[PDB]
C-alpha cells in the first residue's frame, strides 16, 4: 500500500514550470505601462485590479501606485476593486 | 471642412450601420471584432521585439 | 595542521544611490538580469572574485583566498564605478564569513563522536554524510568526515579558524581508528 | 542553399508587401524598383552570387589600471554571429554554450548550423 | 524580433528604403510598415529554414545579458562546421533565446 | 467599440504630462502638437493628431482656454504652496472647503508647507 517516493510527482511539475518565470522583474522606462494601460482602459471605462494584473506583472503595491497616479478605483457597485481613468 | 466634418457624421452612421449589421447577423443566427482581438493580442509581442531591436542595435 | 583559508565574504559601503542598468551597459564582464536576482554580478580575472554590487549602494564581495587579496578586490570593484562617474566613497570594508579547509591525515569515526557528544554533535546518514560539531566558545560550525576533512565555516576573523581546529583535535585523536 | 534561403525569403517579402503598397498609394514600378535596388547592392558588394547579379576612502581610482580597452571589441568588420540560445552555462570561469539556428561569416565565408555547441575558459 | 535587420540582407533593403524615402519616391510610417513585414516575413522565412548538426569551440572575453538576449565577443577563437574550419581571432556573437 | 485612433491613452496621458511638466516647474501654456513635439510622438497620424485637437480636448470637461493654448481647469489658484491668506480670511463659507486633492503634489508633500502652515495660522485636519 504505502510506498517510497522522494519528491511528489504532482509537486515536481509545480516546481518546473515555477523556475520557468520569476516576478522579480525590473521596473525601468515606467511610463510605457500608462501606454498599455490607458490602451486598455479605453476599451472598456474600468477594469477589475485583476484584469490590470493579467497585462502588468509588477508588483501591485507599485502596480497600485501606478493606478493611483493616472486613475481611482470604484467599487463600481459589487466591490470588485475596479480602476479607472480619471475624466480630467 | 466642415462639409467634410459633416461627411464625418455619416462616417460615425457608417460605424452605427457596421454594429447594427454585426448584431444583424447574431439576430439572424464579428469579424471586425475577431480583427481588432487579433491586433490587441499583437502589441505586448511589439513592445518584446522594440526592447529586442534597441538593445541589437546599442549592441551592434 | 594549519587549516588554509580560501574565501572571503566581505560587505563594502560605497555611500550613493547607483542605477544598476547603466553600470550593466558600460562596464566589462558585468551581467544584470533583474527576474533572477536583484543586483549587477561582476567578475575580475587578477585577483579571482565575484561582487553582487546591490543598487543601494551596498556591495558583497566574494571568492578571495585571504584578507588583504580581498580588501584589495573590493577597492578595485569600487574603482569601475567610479571610473563610469557616479560619486563613489569607501566605508566599512568589513570581513563577513571566512571558510577554511585542512585534513588531520587519519581516518576518523563519526559514529563514535555521536555517541559521546550528542549534545554538540548532530549527523543524520541520509541527509548529510558528515557530522556537524557545532561548538559555542569560538562560535564556529565545522563539518567532519570519515576521511578526516575538517571543514570549519563561520569564522569573522582568522584566529577563530586555528583555534577551533586545535580545540577539535583531541576529540578526534580519542576516536581515531 | 543560402543564396536559394535569400532568393525564397526576398521573394515572399516582396509578395507579402504589396497589398501594402497598393493600400499606401503606390504603383507597382516602385515594387520593381526596390527588387532592383536590393538586388543590386548584393551585386555591387560581390560577397557572394546571386541570380538576379548575373542578369583614504575617497582615492577608488587612485590605483588605477585593472579595467582593458572597451573599444577593442567592436571594429564593424568583426566576424558577426547571429544565432539562437538553448542553454548557456557557467561554472567558476567555465562557460558551455548550446546553440541553434545559426549563420556564420568567418574568415570571410559564410556558414549555417542548426545546432552549435562550444567551450570556453574566461 | 527586430534582430535581423543589421545583416548584409536587412542593411541593403534598409539603404534601398531610405533612397526612396530620399527622393519622396518612397516616404516613412510606410517603411516602418515594410520592416515589420519585412522582419516578420524574414523570420517566418527563418522558421521553415533549417540546417546540419555540427560541432565547435572557443576562448571567451566579454558577455552581456539584458532583455533575455546574449551578446559575447570571442577572441583568438576558431569554429569548424562539418568539414570547413573557420579561424578567428575576434568574433561577436548575438544570440535570442 | 466607437472611433478610436492610433494608441490608446493619448488623451489621459496628454493632460498628464501637460499637467506634470508644469507642476516640475516648466510652466506655459502648450498645444497639442508642441506635446506631441516635445514627446516625440508627432507621428502619431494627423487623422488622429486633429480628432485629439478638435475633440479630445473639447470633450475636456471645463478646459481652461483662453484662445490658442489649454490651460490647468480643476486649480483656479497657481499652485504656489504659498499665502493663502486671503481664503484664511474668507469668513464667509468656513474656509471654503480647503481640499487636500490640489496638494502633495508639489515639491513639498503639503507637510513642509503645513509645518510652516501649522507655525502660521493655516490649519490641517481629515475626517
Amino acid at each position: 500500500t504505502n510506498y517510497k517516493p522522494v519528491a511528489n510527482h504532482q509537486y515536481n511539475i509545480e516546481y518546473e514550470r515555477k523556475k520557468k518565470e520569476d516576478g522579480k522583474r525590473a521596473r525601468a522606462d515606467k511610463q510605457h505601462v500608462l501606454d498599455m494601460l490607458f490602451s486598455a482602459f479605453e476599451k472598456h471605462q474600468y477594469y477589475n485590479l485583476k484584469d490590470l494584473v493579467d497585462i502588468t506583472k509588477q508588483p501591485v503595491v507599485y502596480l497600485k501606485e501606478i493606478l493611483k497616479e493616472i486613475g481611482v478605483q470604484n467599487v463600481k457597485g459589487i466591490h470588485k476593486n475596479t480602476w479607472e481613468l480619471k475624466p480630467e | 471642412a466642415q462639409l467634410k466634418f459633416f461627411e464625418q457624421l455619416d462616417q460615425i452612421e457608417k460605424q452605427r450601420k457596421d454594429e447594427q449589421e454585426r448584431e444583424i447577423l447574431m439576430r439572424a443566427a464579428q469579424l471586425r471584432l475577431k480583427q481588432k482581438a487579433k491586433e490587441m493580442q499583437q502589441q505586448e509581442l511589439a513592445q518584446m521585439r522594440q526592447r529586442d531591436a534597441n538593445l541589437t542595435a546599442l549592441a551592434a | 595542521i594549519v587549516p588554509q583559508l580560501q574565501n572571503i565574504v566581505s560587505t563594502v559601503n560605497l555611500g550613493c544611490k547607483l542605477d544598476l542598468k547603466t553600470i550593466a551597459l558600460r562596464a566589462r564582464n558585468a551581467e544584470y538580469n533583474p527576474k533572477r536576482f536583484a543586483a549587477v554580478i561582476m567578475r575580475i580575472r587578477e585577483p579571482r572574485t565575484t561582487a553582487l554590487i546591490f543598487s543601494s549602494g551596498k556591495m558583497v564581495c566574494t571568492g578571495a583566498k585571504s584578507e588583504e587579496q580581498s580588501r584589495l578586490a573590493a577597492r578595485k570593484y569600487a574603482r569601475v564605478v567610479q571610473k563610469l562617474g557616479f560619486p563613489a566613497k569607501f566605508l566599512d570594508f568589513k570581513i563577513q564569513n571566512m571558510v577554511g579547509s585542512c585534513d588531520v591525515k587519519f581516518p576518523i569515526r563519526l559514529e563514535g563522536l555521536v555517541l559521546t557528544h550528542q549534545q554538540f554533535s548532530s549527523y543524520e546518514p541520509e541527509l548529510f554524510p558528515g557530522l556537524i560539531y557545532r561548538m559555542i566558545k569560538p562560535r564556529i560550525v565545522l563539518l567532519i568526515f570519515v576521511s578526516g576533512k575538517v571543514v570549519l565555516t563561520g569564522a569573522k576573523v582568522r584566529a577563530e579558524i586555528y583555534e577551533a581546529f586545535e580545540n577539535i583535535y583531541p576529540i578526534l585523536k580519542g576516536f581515531r581508528k | 542553399t543560402v543564396p536559394k534561403l535569400y532568393r525564397s525569403v526576398i521573394e515572399d517579402v516582396i509578395n507579402d508587401v504589396r497589398d501594402i503598397f497598393l493600400d499606401d498609394g503606390v504603383d507597382e514600378q516602385v515594387l520593381m524598383e526596390l527588387k532592383t535596388l536590393w538586388e543590386n547592392k548584393l551585386m555591387q558588394s560581390r560577397a557572394v552570387d546571386g541570380f538576379h547579379s548575373e542578369e583614504e576612502e575617497e582615492p577608488l581610482n587612485s590605483e588605477d589600471d585593472v579595467s582593458d580597452e572597451e573599444g577593442q571589441e567592436l571594429f564593424d568588420t568583426e566576424n558577426v554571429v547571429v544565432c539562437q540560445y538553448d542553454k548557456i552555462h557557467r561554472s567558476k570561469n567555465k562557460w558551455k554554450f548550446h546553440l541553434k539556428d545559426g549563420i556564420m561569416n568567418l574568415n570571410g565565408r559564410d556558414y549555417i548550423f542548426s545546432k552549435a555547441i562550444g567551450d570556453a575558459e574566461w | 524580433y527586430q534582430l535581423y535587420r543589421n545583416t548584409t540582407l536587412g542593411n541593403s533593403l534598409q539603404e534601398s528604403l531610405d533612397e526612396l524615402i530620399q527622393s519622396q519616391q518612397i516616404t516613412p510610417q510606410l517603411a516602418l510598415q515594410v520592416l515589420l513585414q519585412f522582419d516578420k516575413a524574414i523570420n517566418a522565412a527563418l522558421a521553415q529554414r533549417v540546417r546540419n548538426r555540427v560541432n565547435f569551440r572557443g576562448s571567451l572575453n566579454t558577455y552581456r545579458f539584458c532583455d533575455n538576449v546574449w551578446t559575447f565577443v570571442l577572441n583568438d577563437v576558431e569554429f569548424r562546421e562539418v568539414t570547413e574550419l573557420i579561424k578567428v581571432d575576434k568574433v561577436k556573437i548575438v544570440a535570442c533565446d | 467599440s466607437g472611433s478610436s485612433g492610433y494608441k490608446f491613452g493619448v488623451l489621459a496621458k496628454i493632460v498628464n504630462y501637460m499637467k506634470t511638466r508644469h507642476q516640475r516647474g516648466d510652466t506655459h501654456p502648450l498645444t497639442l502638437d508642441e506635446i506631441l513635439d516635445e514627446t516625440q510622438h508627432l507621428d502619431i497620424g494627423l487623422k488622429q493628431k486633429q480628432w485629439l485637437m478638435t475633440e479630445a480636448l473639447v470633450n475636456n470637461p471645463k478646459i481652461e482656454v483662453i484662445d490658442g493654448k489649454y490651460a490647468f481647469k480643476p486649480k483656479y489658484n497657481v499652485r504656489d504652496k504659498k499665502a493663502l491668506l486671503r481664503l484664511l480670511d474668507q469668513h464667509d463659507q468656513r474656509g471654503l472647503g480647503g481640499i487636500l486633492l490640489e496638494d502633495i503634489e508639489e515639491a513639498l508633500p503639503n507637510s513642509q508647507k503645513a509645518v510652516k502652515a501649522l507655525g502660521d495660522q493655516i490649519l490641517f485636519v481629515n475626517r
